[PDB]
């Protein structure tokens, strides 16, 4: 018939360069799942916590490592429903680029467009902005790239960053550590070790999920493979 | 990619085919070439070079080839330029230390290494080398030296620290000072160790010392 | 304070617990923080406490 | 001040963050002048003459 | 309920002005600073990114200064989030006016049109006004070289050197002190721009990663808008060392 | 009368009006104490965890 | 849990808490607990079984919407778990979206895609407080065409991922750990066993048990990919076998 | 040089923390690292605040 309810601003400016209600959203991604992203400089590899901690996981396509398109993949930390819309929206955006350019959407561009809805939800009454942060990968310009889009809509540029449990501590360890000039196989080994540092508990292959982006294209690594990398390194 | 593809085959071949005294000669020449290499990634090539030489470290033995070969691991270490790499090298060092050679050789190889890590590159590698030298010193009964090496470092790596590898120097210090019979110093090293270590997640070896 | 005894040790469970007279900068040199979730601690608490009470043969 | 004109100090505002030793200078002049420096930290804790503000003026 | 709250967004407050508009200015204060300076043959924008982090990859090299058009440039002072929406509205307006006009977009015309949207939200729609003040630099024939400043309050201003973002009062005076009316040329002005950014930041140390510098200089028949690569800015960071001496002397 | 002046307990007569003696500041206390009686279900030895915190308590 | 602190007007609005909680969603979990419905779901390789309790207030009923087993498309089937009012509205929305998929896709929809469409729609509810989220929980079962039988579970919010075996209802966590032991013990997946293992689990967690008439089992077998309700007879066949099984 | 500072409490506190850390160790010299630890922990809290709210106390 019609709906009203809540249509006045719910968000008030705090002197910090951010609003109060968005700041709270960033704590939400912190209590979210561990996800790590490191740019290997010959592809980008992104790794995420497979589990939602029930430890019955049986993945064959239900992943949180998802190809949007030919060379873009997304792994996230935070909310499930909020993420599904970003994935559906991302394909429409990538393709929007694919129609005009005949190449899909660069990392920078995809970020600008996803970011505008996340802010929209803030300023408006009767909505709340996402609780999701994205680790976005891509191969554009002849270089691998990795961007971080936060639940606010702000963007921070990162060659390596960590999300989930102990995210803050995660960023400083990466800032010092981050590597480049890595072979594909090595890319996986470094990524898994960084995931060990963020994520607690058991890792086997139904606890962590890995996806790689390189020249051939983004794909999502089979549960057998992840296991071989995990064992290999200290 | 070169370290694995030709170098390992050539080293295995010289040893398999012609005698242990005959191969030593080939082996010297192969390590000299290694400096330059023919690498297509400094990262990978260095991790594998250090690993293949590392077969010799384990014995440890007292051969002519053993002393000279040890010298090669040091420029190769500086060139490696990866954090993950440090743990690998640590392990090879552990094996050099378990099986004893002469007193003098073992101490000098580790001393020289500490200084080069500092020259060419980061404090992070300088620190890792240190854990081993201090370990070996308590056995040698060169305490006085162990005390100077460990005490000096602590302030410098403090502003760097967010990383797992640094705790280990602190762990080792405590043992050496406690054997030394300096309980304040042992207790001091302990003080630093549990605050820095946070949670276990760190390499199985690292967890093994922390507990 | 600065006695053979321990100085007054306090705990607060709220931001409204305190009084600005107590709160004032120029009284607290020290700030003791306290986390508790870490994976390591959980194993350590369990093994020491299990060890306090009697050992079974199904001990893991 | 009678000569200067302006009424003898009513409100003097010392403002800005602490750690610059702002309190410490106040103590110095207060001791020398032989005025009692009676510190309020934001509290009607140290009003005991009725123990609520607004009568802490009179 | 909803009838028992206050936020005085569309409703006027005892002040005679809305809370939401006044609060937006506070958020702008603790976010990265943007300044635009006038030169004799160009105009330039220099900005401090919202990233205080020690490691940036440069995925998007516009994280503060976005070049809208080949005739225009903008900066962001405030939250990057409200900027994202505004950036997309600007790429369309700036190019639309140009399709028709066939003349480099007037700096004034752009801001007044934009300011109208900023005020529209606070007055009606029940949305808060954007937490971003956008610093527009452009050139049109009938005012000459320009800099215009945009607010969340719908206030516009015609300037020759101004700064908005963090520690703005200091910043505008500092630009006035070094740079008078029509004094300084484009190259020497780029140096001046970095010098004020070094002093005024949310968090100290000025580096290539923390700064992005943009030039409007009129080339041979076209007005060229470029965002300088990290490499070029670095040559200006040493130039900014030289500039500190020069202001004093 | 030189060990008279500190703030401590003392005795006065009601109406034979003399400060008859002095008494320790120890006297005057209605507070109970349990040194370690009704022992908590924890000890420093009966945990291993809160290691990061083990330095902060030890010192204080 | 948290009840949140306000700094906005968070109290009756879904907008953030310092936990990251959304108020309306947390209230959506209490809607599950109102209905009394709990479901245990098991995945196999012969079939995907969903088994759930059927509500009886009185014995004058017709079974066409007393039923909590729904046809969300002819091959892939589902149950709504929780409060029956919220369930009917969600089933209704989903079916119009499902039919939309039929116009677009042109055929029988994968289990992964079906859960994903409901998830996006429920993102609209979750972000709003204009219209409160529907405090039902859906477990979709069905055979994805190449992969095999799948059991996926969406929350009121819309969080979905794959699992070896899943549960929904009054308490997810207690039901899952009981199911986890059943999963470890991994039985030979054929028709009789997968249905029976599902049925034993739902009965153990309640400790009330039931007759076959009192529960509704819905399977998607490799035998007929059609979504089928067993009915009183066919369930009974498992029950009598189950008694003889230890 | 390193601190951004903010408060009256903080400034003195660096000295207190350096001396205490040496006490826990049981050395009677103030180790070079003690001053570093004290300024680092305090610094780290203060630097953090301009991005997101926090405080030195509850």
């Amino acid at each position: 018939m019609a709906e009203r309810g809540y249509s006045f601003s719910l968000t008030t400016f705090s002197p910090s360069g951010k609003l109060v209600q968005i700041e709270y959203a960033l704590a939400a991604v912190a209590g979210g799942a561990p996800s790590v992203g490191i740019k290997a400089a010959n592809g980008v590899v992104l790794a995420t916590e497979k589990k939602q901690k029930s430890i019955l996981y049986d993945e064959r396509s239900v992943h949180k490592v998802e190809p949007i398109t030919k060379h873009i993949g997304l792994v996230y930390s935070g909310m499930g429903p909020d993420y599904r819309v970003l994935v559906h929206r991302a394909r429409k955006l990538a393709q929007q680029y694919y129609l005009v350019y005949q190449e899909p959407i660069p990392t920078a561009q995809l970020v600008q467009r996803v970011a505008s809805v996340m802010q929209e939800y803030t300023q408006s009454g009767g909505v709340r902005p996402f609780g999701v942060s994205l680790l976005i990968c891509g191969w554009n310009e002849g270089r691998p790239y990795l961007f971080q889009s936060d639940p606010s809509g702000a963007y921070f540029a990162w060659k390596a960053t960590a999300m989930g449990k102990n995210y803050v501590n995660g960023k400083t360890f990466l800032e010092k550590r981050y590597n480049e000039d890595l072979e594909l196989e090595d890319a996986i080994h470094t990524a898994i070790l960084t995931l060990k540092e963020s994520f607690e508990g058991q890792m086997t292959e139904d606890n962590i999920e890995v996806g790689i982006c390189n020249e051939a294209g983004f794909r999502r690594l089979t549960p057998t493979e992840v296991r071989d990398y995990l064992a290999a390194i200290a | 990619m070169a370290a694995a593809a030709v170098v390992e085959f050539q080293r295995a071949q010289s040893l398999l085919s012609t005698d242990r005294e005959a191969s030593i000669d080939i082996l010297h020449s192969i390590v000299k070439r290694d400096i330059q290499e023919n690498d297509e990634e400094a990262v990978q090539v260095k991790e594998q070079s250090i690993l293949e030489l590392g077969s010799l470290l384990a014995k440890t033995g007292q051969a002519a080839e053993l002393g000279g070969l040890l010298k090669y691991v040091r420029p190769f270490l500086n060139s490696i330029s990866k954090a993950k790499a440090a743990r690998l090298v640590r392990s090879l060092l552990d094996l050099f230390l378990d099986m004893e050679a002469a007193t003098g050789q073992e101490v000098e190889l580790c001393l020289e290494c500490i200084e080069w890590a500092k020259s060419e590159k980061r404090t992070f590698l300088r620190q890792a080398l240190e854990a081993r030298l201090v370990s070996l010193y308590f056995d040698t009964k060169r305490y006085q030296e162990a005390l100077h090496l460990g005490s000096q470092l602590l302030r410098e790596l403090k502003k760097m620290d967010d990383k797992a590898l640094l705790v280990e120097v602190q762990l080792l210090e405590s043992k050496t000072y406690h054997a030394l019979s300096n309980l304040p110093k042992a207790r001091a090293a302990l003080t630093s160790a549990r605050t820095t270590a946070n949670a276990i997640y760190c390499p199985p070896k690292l967890q093994a010392t922390l507990d | 304070d600065q006695n053979v005894n321990v100085k007054v040790i306090m705990a607060t469970n709220r931001a409204d617990t305190l009084d600005p007279a107590l709160l004032r900068p120029g009284r607290l040199d020290r700030k003791i923080e306290f986390p508790l979730p870490d994976r390591r601690q959980k194993r350590l608490i369990f093994s020491t406490i299990t060890s306090k009470m009697n050992l079974s043969e199904e001990v893991d | 001040f009678e000569a200067l004109g302006i009424a003898q100090p009513k409100g003097v505002l010392l403002y800005g963050p602490p750690g610059t030793g702002k309190t410490l200078l106040a103590r110095a002049v207060a001791h020398h002048t032989d005025c009692t420096f009676i510190r309020v930290s934001g509290s009607e804790l140290v009003q005991k003459f009725i123990g609520e503000g607004a009568r802490m003026v009179r | 309920m909803s009838r028992r709250y206050d936020s005085r967004t569309t409703i006027f407050s005892p002040e005679g002005r809305l809370y939401q508009v006044e609060y937006a200015m506070e958020a702008i204060g603790h976010a990265g600073t943007c300044l635009g300076i006038l030169a004799n043959d160009g105009v330039l924008l220099a900005a401090e990114r919202r990233n205080i982090h020690k490691l940036l990859d440069e995925v998007f090299f516009s994280e503060k200064i976005y070049k809208l058009n080949e005739d225009m440039a903008c900066s962001v002072a405030g939250i990057t989030s409200d900027a994202n929406v505004l950036t997309n509205e600007l790429r369309l307006i700036a190019q639309r006016y140009l399709l028709q006009y066939q003349e480099p977009i007037p700096c004034e015309q752009l801001v007044t049109a934009l300011c109208d949207i900023k005020q529209a939200y606070t007055q009606f729609g029940g949305k808060r006004p954007f937490g971003v003040s956008l610093l527009y630099i452009g050139w049109d024939k009938h005012y000459g070289f320009q800099l215009y400043q945009s607010d969340p309050s719908g206030n516009y201003g015609g300037w020759k050197a101004t700064c908005i973002g963090n520690n703005s009062a200091a910043a505008v005076s500092m630009l006035k002190q070094d740079y008078k009316e029509g004094e300084m040329t484009l190259k020497s002005a780029l140096a001046l721009a970095v010098k004020v950014l070094n002093k005024t930041m949310d968090v100290s140390k000025l580096s290539a990663e923390k700064v992005e510098i943009a030039t409007l200089t009129r080339e041979n028949g076209k007005t060229v808008i470029r965002v300088l690569k990290q490499k070029e800015v670095e040559q200006l960071i040493k130039k900014h060392e030289e500039e500190e001496a020069k202001a004093e002397r | 009368r030189e060990l008279l002046k500190p703030n401590a307990s003392v005795a006065l007569h009601k109406h034979s009006n003399a400060l008859v003696d002095v008494l320790p500041p120890e006297a005057d206390s209605s507070i109970m104490m349990l040194t370690s009686d009704q022992k908590p279900d924890v000890m420093y030895a009966d945990i291993g965890g809160m290691d990061i915190q083990k330095q902060e308590v030890r010192e204080a | 849990m948290s009840r949140g602190s306000s700094a906005g007007f968070d109290r009756h609005i879904t907008i953030f808490s310092p936990e990251g909680r959304l108020y309306q969603v947390e209230y959506a979990f209490k809607a599950i607990n109102q209905g009394g419905l709990t479901s245990v779901a098991v995945r196999g390789k012969d079939c995907a079984v969903i088994v759930t309790q059927k509500k009886v207030p009185d014995k004058l009923l017709d079974s066409s919407t007393v039923t909590h087993l729904f046809k969300i498309t002819e091959n892939i089937g589902c149950v709504m778990t929780g409060m029956t009012a919220d369930s009917r509205s969600q089933v209704q929305r989903a079916r119009y979206e499902a039919a939309n998929w039929k116009y677009k896709y042109g055929y029988e929809i994968p289990v992964d895609m079906l859960c994903k469409r409901i998830a996006d729609i429920s993102q609209v509810y979750t972000q709003n407080a204009e219209m409160r989220p529907l405090g039902c929980c859906m477990i979709l079962i069905g055979i994805d065409e190449e992969q095999g039988p799948q059991v996926y579970k969406c929350d009121p919010a819309g969080y979905y991922c794959g699992f070896k075996a899943t549960a929904a209802g009054v308490k997810q966590t207690e039901s899952t750990s009981f199911l986890e032991k059943k999963v470890k013990k991994k039985f030979d997946w054929t028709f009789e066993q997968t249905v029976e293992t599902a049925i034993t689990c739902l009965s153990t967690v309640l400790s009330i048990d039931f007759k076959p008439s009192e529960i509704e089992v819905g399977v998607v077998t490799v035998e007929n990919p059609k979504f089928r309700i067993l009915t009183e007879a066919e369930i009974d066949a498992h029950l009598v076998a189950l008694a003889e099984r230890d | 040089e390193l601190m951004p500072g903010a408060s009256g409490a903080e400034v003195k506190g660096v000295c207190t923390e350096a001396g205490m850390y040496a006490l826990r160790e049981r050395r009677v010299h103030v180790t070079q690292e003690d001053f570093e630890m004290a300024v680092a922990k305090v610094m780290q809290k203060d630097s953090e605040k301009n991005m997101s709210i926090k405080k030195l106390w509850k």
